[PDB]
């Protein structure tokens, strides 16, 4: 499979590495999302691993209903292409910007579905390591999907740990900042931060940005705040909310919710905050979502930010002075077609 | 916030 087999429809998204497009497979008239990564950008250890693991997790995982599946992979001389399922309900950042705070029942719904996705990855020996509002999409019906798997640790034996300093500063866990080896615990910390954002309407470390001192609007100042400052819960939120946020945002991973090596996920299910959640029905997509995203027109482009969708539908012409400098050897055996 | 919401790796 190649670029020939796809009718490019619209630009829908942009990461640091990637440009995202809506595409149609000419063979079947199914529409997919196409992540286009320029090889120009992938140069170090940290960059090749990002693509290789993203591919590996799409294969070995991603069968789950709250994870994005992969149609296929291919390359031109300049770019890597991932063809993945089109999910058209926006992301939780986009949704949070429209409705500044969420009700607790909405936050319960979204965090339950994430928890199942995380637990599924955890039991396949995978740490997500980049949970954030941007990486949690809503589908057309209003259920979540986790998307960006490039940061994942994999091949983790049960009770192993790893050492890499990665993630997103807002969501980074104290273990990582302390320089400790870490396991799945970092994912549960991130969920805590994520749940805080949904219920409170702002990050717990939101002061980092507003200060008169330039040196206190710094990644290093954020990391100091994550480690040493106490996270105050807003008075609005119930006793159950306050408990789960404080339990997930415990600075010690040993004593954090979700992180007992035996009973971790069970402890989450048994928390008063998730009293009335039917976890089997949740996982079978049988709990009616609290919000149905608006889908309009031929493709449902409503919930993608207009800056992306206005941009013209091309792939940028190549510059042969840059393309000739690329090591093609590093992307051999990239091609993949999903065994239908 | 500041765009300390950007991913990274080291």
């Amino acid at each position: 499979l190649g670029l020939q087999d796809f009718d490019l429809l619209r630009v829908i998204g942009r990461g640091s590495y990637a440009k995202v497009l809506l595409v149609r497979l000419k063979k079947t008239d199914r529409i997919y999302a196409m992540k286009v990564v320029k090889k120009e950008l992938v140069n170090d250890d940290e960059d090749i691993d990002w693509v290789q693991t993203e591919k590996h997790v799409f294969e070995q995982a991603s069968n789950h209903p709250f994870l994005v599946g992969l149609h296929s992979c291919f390359q031109t001389e300049s770019r890597l292409f991932f063809v993945i399922e089109y999910v058209n309900g926006g992301d939780l950042m986009f949704h949070m910007q429209r409705q500044r705070k969420l009700p607790e029942e909405h936050a319960r719904f979204y965090s339950a579905e994430i928890s199942l996705a995380l637990n599924y990855l955890h039991e396949r020996g995978i740490i997500y390591r980049d949970l954030k509002l941007d990486n949690v999409l809503l589908d057309s019906e209003g259920h979540i999907k986790l998307t960006d798997y490039g940061m994942c640790k994999e091949g983790l034996r049960p009770g192993d740990t790893t050492s890499t300093f990665c993630g997103t500063p807002n969501y980074i866990a104290p273990e990582i900042l302390r320089g400790e080896d870490y396991g799945f615990s970092v994912d549960w910390w991130a969920l805590g931060v994520l749940m805080f954002e949904m219920m409170a309407g702002r990050s717990p470390f939101d002061i980092v940005g507003s200060s008169d001192n330039p040196d206190q609007n710094t990644e290093d100042y954020l990391f100091q705040v994550i480690l040493e400052k106490q996270i105050r819960i807003p008075r609005s939120l119930s006793v159950k909310a306050a408990s789960v946020l404080k339990s997930f945002l415990n600075k010690d991973p040993k004593e954090r919710l979700g992180c007992h090596p035996q009973t971790g996920f069970a402890d989450i299910q048994g928390h008063p905050f998730f009293r009335n959640v039917d976890w089997d029905m949740m996982e079978q997509k049988q709990v009616v979502p609290p919000f149905k995203p608006n889908i309009s027109g031929e493709f449902g482009l409503d919930n993608f930010d207009s800056q992306f969708t206005n941009e013209p539908v091309q792939l940028t012409p190549d510059d042969d002075d840059i393309v000739r400098k690329i090591d093609q050897s590093e992307f051999e055996g990239f091609e993949y077609i999903n065994p239908l | 916030k500041k765009s300390l919401r950007q991913s990274f790796r080291r």
